């Protein structure tokens, strides 16, 4: 639940250091934690809501030139300046014009020209800045159990339901314990302001639509810029630079107004994400965190039951998922007070053995209707196997068959592993539960080693980071063998992150 | 003026999709094989740069590559 | 007239040949044509009109998108088409989206959807086709004589007044005869098709602006395009690539308008001439002709009088101009006939010989009026000179004096031509008269090493042009042999190219 | 996408001053002033690129120039 | 029963591992489970019907053109678009073409037409998609006995009379429990979406016939292809290559419509099976399937009856069958209760002695009507043996030759073994009963050399896969180095798959 | 145009006959044993390309078997 058709995966194995698995989250994906001493519990991500923004800079997307007039002292005398000099708000560049004769004076080597024209901008981009203070999360969470498998994606009780809790995570607050009523409740720790990697990201508007742009990018950017702080009238700096004016060898000097530029800054952005608000606070979708998850007091709900009696059909026929997981939807017809359902992945007939983890916990219908469904989920083994489920003569099993094993279950997760490697860098050993030296030297080894490339590389990426990136796989080959020990790696390095895609 | 540098420089990371994923692969690409097409010279002179800087094969080629490349673009 | 100030000056003195002189112009400068026996005739180019252009492809500036619909068909299926396929107008793109369970169906692997918007555009940019074919020029030609040095610049009457003719000349019509009255006609004859480089020129048209494009520009820039022969409603090419529908792990695929472009096309162009028009027709300002001026028919306007007394006053007192020539008023108060005008730059005194080249030819003042005004110009020497204006003891002088002498006008005289080679070539060996070997070779030698050089260099220019030409130079000091010696040049060739400025 | 070819390539020449005479003279070169001054790395390790390349002098010398030149080039 | 004519048997001994016996079944044979502890059973597979398919693609078997029209804008022109342009439907081509002079317009220079026609299909062929849940499979079983041979054939009592049981298998239901009443009831397990290998095959449909197609086929075919979701109006894909709009060399490009396809769909399928249906549901014929028969109870119904008395005929004589088994017809005259029916196999008579295995188990005909027959098969030993029925001095005798011995019957047992192996591989281990470790092993050292197997070669058949086959066992005369003892094995590898037949 | 690639790239394997089973044993190679009767001359010419090729008995034989069977098709 929250999970299943997802497809981006993240199984956390139980953590023996007591509830003290610790998990990273991200807006695509969901991490679905399984400890024998919980019920399986799913985790994910929502949004990331920022408020409190404030103003900072602004721009000009398309500008507009009102008044042009001139005016010209001839040969030897300054350029005459026009009234137009002393308003600001008006461009104004002083140039040398030939002004012979019939110009109207003697000397025909060079006067001095001097146009002017009020400016006035049009529509506008204004940067906002975010601050990790005053920055929200959203961690909706559910648990597998026994539910209407109808149910796997709703937020009408988001306040009540089997279990589902709406979490929230706020600087001054790194910690929420959530309370799914009769699980107990799951201990959460969260560090906000470290994940996101905020105060790099100005919060960025053109007209009714959102970014997130770097800084070193929206700090500078050649167009005219209001100074962001008072909104009663803009006095601008820059104010050339969207306004270009040119002259030819003649009398004249003309100006220019560069049809707004709002197509540049688009095409301009590339690799910044786009978030959308709804008034003064916006919600992004990009997902980073890392969460501490305390397992410590949840109370599985399935025990002390009895065996729900002779009566399961199953309904929407199985299915596989994704990383390979099978769901299975079981309407239990008899009727009794909450009871437990038997579920064994058979490698069998005869003598049903269990074979592979069964992962729902304990699934346990609620309900007295008579009538009631359940949605188990569980992953068989790689071979042929059985679905299998109750215990009386009127038992009804299924077929599954799963695709690869061993080898294959290993690759396959070894190339999400190294995703976050790619995604992520960094916090990316913080899966791994308790202390481990090494998953301890783990994040050691690599901070050092990653800020390092984050500061000599980390110029741009596509067809920029290949280049350097291939280059250097050259230099492997040839050169000593001193050199290409580490620059053939180094290669790899780069490719690598060109592979993320 | 142009400048309006490219934000691909500092490139946010995270799973949801960049501002233009799709684009962005040949943008940089499709430029090349468009300013070759107009003008086959720079090509066609590039070797005699190449085969006089670095005077040995490989090493004299990726000049060749270098210079072609650095061809088309306001760099 | 139509000349001193504009201080772009040619001046050809070879009137050998049945006045066969060949001349090029250019809409900056103005050639001024003095020969021994014929009135100095001044030159200049005015206006190219282009008139009956069509219409061909044409952009579209500014997208906008109306309605967005989408529809899937859940994993296993094709991509369910919606209505809005069928009708183009809408642009469509089918992608791969999760679709698990509470999506509403089995299999959470990947499904499809597909999104569609109307597609309109707004506002656009529409190249239009030049042909040599209905293509003008303008060329308003003056003698200098002596006419009222206020009548310099003037146009009203430029078939009346003073010796002023407006000559057109159009393909179908290489020649144009300009009669002015009493100096007889000056044969002249221009090429057209050939110099103004057209066929590789469309006509091209932002919101009320206007440029020129070498084609291989406008052919190829990646925007929607109107097929451009029908004007009834849009049926685009491409569609994309002004809208960008993107989407992120999930659901959903959005999609973008970008903005216009506006501002692209704009900063898109550089190194295109601006150009204006009005209506159909429409007139650039660049010069470029190949004109052989036929000299043969010039009479003397000034022949056969006597010397106009003794009353000479100037007027606004003598100036110097550009290249170094100079011009002055005379009021002869000498009430006579149209009348002879004696003046001589003579360096010295007493006897007064004849120093220095006196080019207006023979300055004759036609008026009854008593009180007339002639505007005769001079170049006279270095070392201070006089101007001396009268026969009579009446007689009036003034003291001038120039700059530079000898290697001092040559060099000025040599960048002055080797700027014509760098924006011109080819045709720049056009001034001198005749046959001339050194000239026959000189475009001969030329045009062959030129266009090789437009064609394996020629890339671009600025921080282009340099670069790779700063390298040969390199090439030229180092090395060894052989090459040192072309490479070492071609730098020049290129550097030189780029010192025009 | 971007694309949008430069005009520059074919610069139509004439007298008459061109349509950004101005902004074309640093418009190539202000790109790579800024540039770098974000990114002192890609010069940082540039040399060893360049020292194990070409391996002699000067003409070890023009890559180092080439690559920081390319580095902010989208070709 | 079930058995006997078909020609492609399998006998399988057992009553081991609790009658864990596993079987394959294929629609063209049949396996006959043999096991002292039950009655001999005949299990033959018959139709696997899959219902519930749903429509992907489809495609043009034949294209219709309607109406051509073309326009033309003489030299460089936006091809002028036609309004059919606007309406998809239509084919378009935009082709350079000569128009001089007297084709209208100066510049017989080169311009451009356009062409275009509404495409219109004629018949169709639509794939559909099969999934294993809603697949189905049909198991006919019986028994030997004795019932009346002229039974052998029949589906009149499929829910009554001896042994004659319909079983279903489908996904949702691996097992069913065939009761055959008064033989208890034979356990069967069936794994439904592993055997056929279904997910990889559409379900597809040219005019009236149908067939079955590898995924990669169907999906990539050069062929205009609705979207397949929508009946309402084709809105095609494609809608070229059906279509080729050519021109000569004047002034005209003409369109022609390839007269179908229909006969290269035909010629195009190969190696693919045929199929029939009936409505929404159809009905394959090629048998897989893995079934792990549980032979647990089996009551023989032939112990504790006396031997019927000395009246036994035979009735059309006896025959050989195919792997060398013996039917033999007997008419008890015998009026008494349900009787049961002496016959051994004997060899000559110095000493009445049981010789080879009589495999009808015991046959017992049920009957009061004092004439009855009874269908007894047997197979005796190599040599000449008497077929023997009776002990009354009544008895009768018949005499039956058997061809080959021992190592006979071993090499037409080595090579439908291998047969197995060509046909299926992997579950061909599956005859084998329990667990035994070349068994285990069996299967397992196959499904990884095999599926590498299924990769690297596989390209192939007949011709194809001949030549690269015989091309290695050249290798292995050659070469010098070991490798040469892979090669010269894999040869035979390929040339025992070609060697299937 | 041409297109419909050949099914029997993935045949479908079970006991049931596929759908041309007849044919498809002689029709790759009735194929070739037209072209050569209406061509003889890919064959004269083609052991020049073998001899040339390989140059060592068996080596250079499966030359003039490669060719000669490259030669009726079209890939
Ligand atoms: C989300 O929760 C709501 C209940 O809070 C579910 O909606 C109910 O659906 C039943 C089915 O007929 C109605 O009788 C109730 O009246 C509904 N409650 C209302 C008014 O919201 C909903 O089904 C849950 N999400 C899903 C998809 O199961
Ligand atoms: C332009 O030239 C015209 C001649 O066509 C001048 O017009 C005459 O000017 C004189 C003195 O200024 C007046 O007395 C006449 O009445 C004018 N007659 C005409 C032609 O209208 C004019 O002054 C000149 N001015 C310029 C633009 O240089
Ligand atoms: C199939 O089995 C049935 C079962 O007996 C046979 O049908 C009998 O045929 C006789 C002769 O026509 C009838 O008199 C009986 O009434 C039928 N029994 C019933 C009710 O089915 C039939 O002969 C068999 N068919 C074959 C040849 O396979």
């Amino acid at each position: 639940i929250r999970c299943i058709g997802v497809s981006n995966r993240d199984f956390v194995e139980g953590m023996s250091g007591g509830t003290w698995v610790d998990v990273v989250l991200e807006h695509g994906g969901c991490v679905t934690v399984m400890a024998q001493d919980k019920p399986t519990v799913d985790i994910e991500l929502v949004t990331t809501t920022v408020s409190n923004m404030a103003e900072v800079r602004s721009y000009c997307y398309e500008a507009s030139i009102s008044d042009m007039a001139s005016d010209s002292r001839c040969p030897t005398q300054g350029e005459a300046y026009l009234d137009k000099q002393s308003d600001t708000q008006y461009v104004c560049k002083r140039t040398l014009v030939d002004r012979g004769w019939g110009n109207g004076c003697g000397l025909f080597g060079k006067g001095s020209l001097v146009t002017c024209a009020k400016f006035a901008c049009s529509k506008k981009m204004t940067g906002k800045s975010i601050q990790p203070e005053n920055l929200e999360y959203r961690i909706m969470l559910s648990v597998h159990g026994s539910q209407h498998s109808g149910m796997i994606v709703n937020d009408t009780g988001h306040e009540t339901d089997e279990n589902r809790a709406k979490v929230e995570i706020t600087p001054n607050s790194p910690r929420a314990e959530a309370t799914l009523g009769g699980f107990g409740s799951l201990g959460l720790d969260c560090e906000p302001r470290t994940g996101l990697d905020f105060s790099d990201l100005y919060y960025l508007t053109m007209n009714n639509k959102h970014w997130l742009v770097h800084k070193e990018w929206f700090h500078d950017i050649p167009l005219p810029w209001h100074a962001g702080a008072d909104t009663g009238t803009p006095h601008w700096n820059n104010k050339e630079a969207l306004v270009e004016f040119k002259d030819a060898h003649a009398k004249r000097q003309t100006v220019v107004v560069l049809g707004s530029q709002e197509g540049a800054v688009h095409t301009a952005l590339a690799g910044a994400l786009e978030a959308e608000m709804d008034g003064a606070k916006g919600r992004l979708s990009s997902g980073h965190l890392k969460c501490r998850l305390k397992m410590d007091k949840l109370r599985l709900k399935g025990v002390s039951y009895s065996l729900c009696t002779a009566a399961f059909t199953f309904t929407k026929i199985p299915a596989e998922t994704l990383h390979g997981t099978v769901t299975v939807e079981v309407q239990y017809a008899g009727t009794d007070g909450p009871c437990k359902v038997p579920a064994q992945m058979a490698v069998d007939m005869q003598t049903l053995t269990p074979v592979g983890r069964l992962i729902t916990a304990n699934p346990v219908i609620t309900e007295s209707t008579e009538n009631s469904k359940m949605m188990l989920e569980l992953d068989p083994p790689f071979g042929d196997s059985y679905i299998v489920i109750g215990v009386g003569e009127k038992k009804i099993t299924h077929h599954w068959h799963r695709s690869g094993s061993t080898i294959g279950k290993a690759f396959e997760a070894t190339v999400r592993g190294a995703k976050r490697m790619a995604v992520l860098g960094d916090t990316a050993w913080d899966f791994g539960s308790v202390g481990g030296a090494l998953n301890s030297l783990g994040k050691g080894i690599h901070q050092i080693f990653g800020a390092a490339f984050k500061s000599l590389f980390g110029g741009m990426s596509w067809f920029s980071q290949i280049l350097i990136g291939t280059l250097l796989m050259w230099l492997g080959l040839n050169t000593k063998n001193g050199s290409i020990s580490l620059m053939c790696l180094a290669l790899g390095g780069v490719l690598i992150f060109l592979s993320t895609a | 003026a142009v400048t309006l540098p490219s934000h691909s420089t500092r490139k946010l990371q995270t799973r949801s999709q960049t501002w233009l994923e799709s684009r962005e692969y040949t943008k940089h690409l499709i430029r090349v094989e468009n300013w070759i097409f107009r003008n086959p010279g720079f090509a066609l002179a590039a070797a005699a740069i190449a085969w006089l800087l670095g005077s040995s094969t490989s090493q004299k080629v990726i000049y060749l590559v270098m210079i072609l490349l650095i061809a088309p673009a306001y760099s």
